[PDB]
RNA sequence: GUGGGAGAGGGUGGUGGAAUUCCCGGAGUAGCGGUGAAAUGCGCAGAUACCGGGAGGAACGCCGAUGGCGAAGGCAGCCACCUGGUCCACCCGUGACGCUGAGGCGCGAAAGCGUGGGGAGCAAACCGGAUUAGAUACCCGGGUAGUCCACGCCCUAAACGAUGCGCGCUAGGUCUCUGGGUCUCCUGGGGGCCGAAGCUAACGCGUUAAGCGCGCCGCCUGGGGAGUACGGCCGCAAGGC
């Protein structure tokens, strides 16, 4: 209830999930899907299906709110970040672009054991 | 004595007043720091590639001062504490090495 | 640093003759220059060895000039010493 | 990868230590606030080098990015 | 000496943006997280995902490597100041002023210790979840010392090229970093690789020697007992020699 029409979704993957969020186009988020959302729980949550699932239901919800246009945003490598992106396209909903804003750091914190073993 | 270019972006949205106001204190400062100003360029605004201080540009004030060495980081301590001043780098002087000639 | 003119008025204060720059008191004459000026440095940033290693070299190559002074001309080095500051 | 046009060649003579020229400066830069490797930016070790310290200050004066988005994924 | 060159060499001050955590506001709702699966755990006192504002700590992406600097340990955001080593050219000055180096003195990763400060992330111990025949572990969720700064101490290491330092001599090819030149390539300093002769148990080394020689230092003399005992010296201690 709002008619926003053109927006922005956020599609944030991970090897664990992908949540998505589709916000207006200050940011302030109208709805939001996932792979919890949608029904999976623990492992299947974040394969690529839960993916495309998450991803529709995130639009469908969207519609309502009059939501027609959209600018696609990507953060992670998870796997699903690409079923996202397609199902956002095949929703309807005119997918206006794709970006990658995946955060980096200039080397900032240690990360977890499980993420060093760099060297 | 040495030769140092000296770099300024102060606010954009200033009025001539309070700009003049602004460069009248870098003169101050400068010249109390035995800088002895050999040139001087202003480009004025420019879009910065990433937001500085919340605005989306900044006012540029480039130099080339001489000054005594043991002051310069006095210098520009000094020339940063006005608050319209929101950068100052004084890199030193170097003759340029051209490429691609 | 140590200016061009800096180091020259210490090679003229020193030089044997017109053109002398390598004579056995100018180089003790140069290294006091670099000790002095390292020595004092130093004093303030005590936790630099790094650069404390090039005095412990300089004060050493000096220590090792002088040494052949006082062997080919007890004068010269009794006059140099005297004429510097080293010793007490 | 790597075989496009060497972001030298197509370019003239230019002060490497000019930290204001973003014109050029920029070219060096990738499809994000990254500095172009050698075998694109076809410069020399020398050169490369003396681009870094450069293309790092235009950054601190507010000319040049440290990051930029991908576009297309 | 004079003129030139490169560099993450050291010390002090300042400073930039990315990310993480936390707090503040907004918008938003039922989950997030994590795994081989899970669970502990976090979330309706509204978490996760999203935008804005702030605080703070620690680290510096790309450049960047077959790279560089240092005597070693080790050193990379950027700026200024302070300061060490080093290379080439000129052949200008001194005139064997040299080499090595028992003791001595200094430096010396990490952990660790003392006092004060700081504490974002990480994380011995520890508190839990899981796996298991058990699991005082590996996987998961937490977490204190510590990791950071200052001053003082400790003095160890696969502290490694497992190769002490200096000098002279003995085919070349090729790649590279930095200087000079008549700048198709020559000549110098450094880093690699393949290789003459030669060396070597072999593997390999081979103008960056493990070759041919000279000087000086250090060190070895079967394994276990043992880097232990005693003594001595050093240390606040741990503990070192
Ligand atoms: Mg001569
Ligand atoms: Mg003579
Ligand atoms: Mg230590
Ligand atoms: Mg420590
Ligand atoms: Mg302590
Ligand atoms: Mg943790
Ligand atoms: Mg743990
Ligand atoms: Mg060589
Ligand atoms: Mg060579
Ligand atoms: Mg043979
Ligand atoms: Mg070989
Ligand atoms: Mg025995
Ligand atoms: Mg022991
Ligand atoms: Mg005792």
């Amino acid at each position: 209830k709002r008619q926003v029409a053109s927006g922005r979704a956020y599609i944030h993957a991970s090897y664990n999930n992908t949540i998505v969020t589709i916000t207006d186009p200050d940011g302030n988020p109208i709805t939001w899907s996932s792979g919890g959302v949608i029904g999976y729980k623990g492992s299947r949550k974040g394969t690529p299906y839960a993916a495309q699932l998450a991803a529709l239901d995130a639009a469908k919800k969207a519609m309502a709110y009059g939501m027609q246009s959209v600018d696609v945003i990507v953060r992670g490598t998870g796997a699903g970040r690409e079923q996202a992106i397609r199902a956002l396209q095949a929703s309807g909903l005119q997918v206006k672009s794709i970006v990658d804003d995946t955060p980096v750091p200039h080397n900032g914190c240690r990360p977890k054991k499980k993420f060093r073993k760099a060297s | 004595m040495r030769r140092y270019e000296v770099n300024i972006v102060l606010n954009p949205n200033l009025d001539q007043s309070q700009l003049a106001l602004e460069k009248e204190i870098i003169q101050r400062a400068l010249e109390n720091y035995g800088a002895r100003v050999e040139k001087v360029e202003e480009l004025g605004l420019r879009r910065l590639a990433y937001p500085i201080a919340k605005d989306p540009q900044g006012y540029f004030l480039w130099y080339q001062v001489e000054m005594p060495e043991d002051r310069v980081n006095d210098l520009a301590r000094e020339l940063r504490i006005r608050d319209n001043v929101r950068r100052v780098m004084v890199v030193k002087s170097q003759e340029p090495f051209l490429a691609n000639a | 640093p140590i200016t061009k003119e800096e180091k020259q008025k210490v090679i003229q204060e020193f030089a044997r003759f017109p053109g002398d720059t390598g004579s056995t008191e100018v180089q003790v004459a140069l290294l006091t220059l670099r000790i002095n000026r390292l020595s004092e440095h130093l004093k303030v940033h005590k936790k630099d060895h790094h650069s404390h290693r090039g005095l412990l070299m300089m004060v050493g190559q000096r220590r090792r000039l002088l040494r052949y002074l006082q062997r080919e001309d007890p004068e010269r080095y009794r006059a140099l010493i005297e004429k510097l500051g080293i010793r007490g | 990868p790597s075989r496009k046009a060497k972001v030298k060649a197509t370019l003239g003579e230019f002060d490497l230590r000019d930290y204001r020229n973003v014109e050029v400066l920029k070219r060096f830069l990738s499809e994000t606030g990254k500095i172009l490797p050698r075998r694109r930016t076809g410069l020399s070790g020398k050169e490369q080098r003396i681009l870094a310290k450069t293309i790092k200050r235009a950054r601190i004066l507010g000319l040049l990015p440290f990051t930029e988005k991908l576009v297309r994924k």
